[PDB]
């Protein structure tokens, strides 16, 4: 399913016949990729290394965070 | 002589890639664009097919839990 | 940029086979300010394209009406070129098939000077406008018929 938004465009469709073979899809970029490699390359702290798409969380995040990194950026600064 | 060992596979048309794909990395011998990872690039065993006319996506999704 | 037209159709026959009509109808369009539109027929008839075939979504349905409007316009430009040529019978069902008031109040003026009065005639009543209409028929076209219709207004 193409995310470009709320514009209509059909879904795309596509046959797997050997199944030795691992395959997987990011639902935030909606790109193929080898599951295992894609779990592998997604330890680099960035999701997907594509659209860094993070599983388990909603498409709004907790935006919160940037507070807190605001306050330990100013922490820092107040440290000496 | 190049080894077969590296060389891309188009599983829709069943024959490996010898020669250089041309623009949107389709197929040298049926035309089949390469389903492609995105870490290392190689030719997953998937083919693309489109629903015909008197199909839609909702029908799609209908038939393929239904059946 | 060139406006080498003919080259540029030259090269679209091997190259853009669907870019071809798009040039042809520009084209015609500068002939239109230099009165050289004598020529400016054959690639109209040459916009004519087969339908976009495929799945019944937005994609193959979007397209449609950008293609028909360009169609409108092309058989526009041609009844508009039709007229000085000579042949306003070809030209009149593309009229009389149109709605726009505007076009059929552009083509409404030239009929006069061919001597082609009855085509006039038949569009200066619909061309919005019943005074100037009767006007040009006491004064030119002289049928008392027509204008009888009109005299309550
Ligand atoms: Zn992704
Ligand atoms: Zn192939």
């Amino acid at each position: 399913r193409p995310r470009y938004g709320t514009l209509p465009v059909p879904n795309r469709y596509y046959r797997l016949m050997r199944s030795d073979v691992s395959v997987c899809l990011c639902n935030g970029c909606q790109h193929f990729f080898i599951a295992e490699d894609y779990e592998a390359e997604c330890m680099r702290g960035s999701g997907c290394p594509l659209c860094r798409y993070r599983p388990g969380k909603q498409v709004s995040r907790s935006m919160k965070q940037i507070l807190f990194d605001m306050e330990t950026a100013a922490a820092a600064s107040k440290t000496s | 002589k190049d080894r077969d060992e590296l060389l891309d596979r188009c599983f829709r048309c069943n024959q490996l890639i010898a020669q250089l794909p041309m623009a949107g990395d389709r197929c040298p011998n049926c035309f089949h664009p390469c389903v492609r990872s995105f870490v290392n690039f190689e030719c997953l065993p998937l083919v693309e097919f489109v629903l015909a006319d008197e199909l839609t996506d909702e029908e799609a999704e209908r038939i393929i839990v239904s059946g | 940029d060139m406006m080498q037209w003919e080259r540029a159709l030259t090269l679209a026959e091997q190259l853009a086979p669907e870019e071809v009509p798009i040039i042809s109808r520009d084209y015609a369009q500068h002939l239109e300010y230099r009165g050289v539109y004598a020529k400016a027929l054959e690639m109209y008839q040459k916009g004519l394209r087969q339908l976009p075939t495929g799945h019944a979504s937005t994609e193959l349905s979007v397209t449609v009406q950008e293609v028909e409007r360009h169609n409108e316009q092309c058989r526009q430009g041609a009844a508009r070129s039709q007229i000085r040529i000579g042949n306003i019978a070809d030209a009149m069902k593309t009229v009389k098939e149109s709605s726009e008031v505007s076009f059929v109040k552009e083509c409404a003026k030239l009929c006069e000077e061919n001597q082609k009065h009855e085509e006039a005639a038949q569009l200066y009543e619909k061309a919005g406008d019943i005074e100037r209409a009767a006007t040009i028929y006491i004064e030119r076209c002289k049928n008392l018929k027509a204008a009888e219709r009109l005299l309550p207004f």
